């Protein structure tokens, strides 16, 4: 029916077969380019340079 | 429910006997084993054949969805089984020859 | 001419058949069996309940509203070759009923 | 980072037997070895088939 585990190690092909038994001539080829952390982020503040004028 | 049991004369001779295969090599590979509820079957044999005709197919203790097959020379040959509706068990025969199928029951 | 709502969608297991009841406006549903040993009910699904029942190959048939009653021995897209011990056994690999875990004991 | 789960109902039936090759002869040869592990494998494999198959 389903389900395998490969591991998360990039550019490297892994091929799953899977549904049931049996060889199939075209069966998923899956490869990882890359992982991207991608912020979900609150702003704390802001800080800057000021104009002090005396 | 309810079983029929049947008699039949088929206008047997015919001019019998004057076809007969025979096969030799036979095995058994087991594919598509899921452990799903299904009426399916899902199988192959090998073997070799060199004689050519068709016999009478097959079995009594197995069911086939075939049972007309020209058998000149052979191969691998996949075939449908009715699994898990009134077979759990298979004499498998192809002709007067045969062996005892299949495999998967894990513990 | 009627309409009502969508018939439940079914989900599978090994040897398993989930159903996910999901109504519009209330909705009579029927559970019943005649390829298992006879029961009746009836109630109204007016919010989804997922109701699950064990098929093993024999036969479970639930009736939504006014449409077709759907019956199902649990196909799908799999199939078995040649499981089951020559002399009775149960359905998988699973001990239950008991005739695996009767060797054990 | 870890492992991926990874999980699908794919279609390979079609029509099963999708035709297996029965195989004879099998070799492994081993070449062009030379030290490091930062780069792949490079394997060559002789057999010699009784069918054509996917």
């Amino acid at each position: 029916y389903e389900s395998t585990t490969m591991p998360n190690q990039v550019g490297i092909p892994f091929k799953a077969l899977i549904e049931r038994p049996g060889y199939a001539g075209l069966p998923l080829s899956l490869v990882v380019i890359k992982s991207e952390l991608v912020p979900s982020l609150v702003q704390d503040y802001i800080t800057c340079n000021y104009k002090t004028v005396v | 429910y309810g079983n029929i049991p049947i008699s039949m004369d088929i206008a047997d001779a015919f001019t019998r006997i004057d076809e007969s295969p025979s096969v030799s090599l036979k095995a058994c590979e087991v594919q598509s084993c899921t452990y799903s509820s299904d009426f399916g079957g899902v199988a192959s044999i090998s073997y070799t054949s060199n004689k050519v005709g068709k016999c009478a197919i097959s079995s009594n203790s197995a069911t086939m969805k075939d049972s007309v097959q020209d058998v000149q020379e052979s191969g691998a040959l996949s075939l449908f089984f009715a699994t898990s509706s009134v077979e759990p068990n298979f004499v498998v025969q192809v002709c007067n020859a045969r062996i005892t199928c299949g495999k998967c029951e894990p513990p | 001419a009627v309409s009502v709502a969508p018939e439940p969608q079914v989900t599978y297991r090994l040897g398993e058949v989930e159903f996910h009841f999901h109504p519009m406006y209330p909705t009579l549903f029927s559970i019943r069996s005649l390829g298992k040993d006879p029961s009746h009910s009836q109630e109204w699904i007016d919010t989804p309940m997922s109701k699950t029942i064990q098929v093993g190959a024999e036969g479970v048939e639930y009736v939504w509203g006014n449409n077709n009653p759907v019956r199902l021995w649990a196909q799908k897209s799999s199939s078995s070759s040649a499981h089951g011990n020559p002399i009775s056994i149960v359905s998988h690999y699973y001990d239950l009923y008991p005739y695996w875990t009767i060797t054990v004991l």
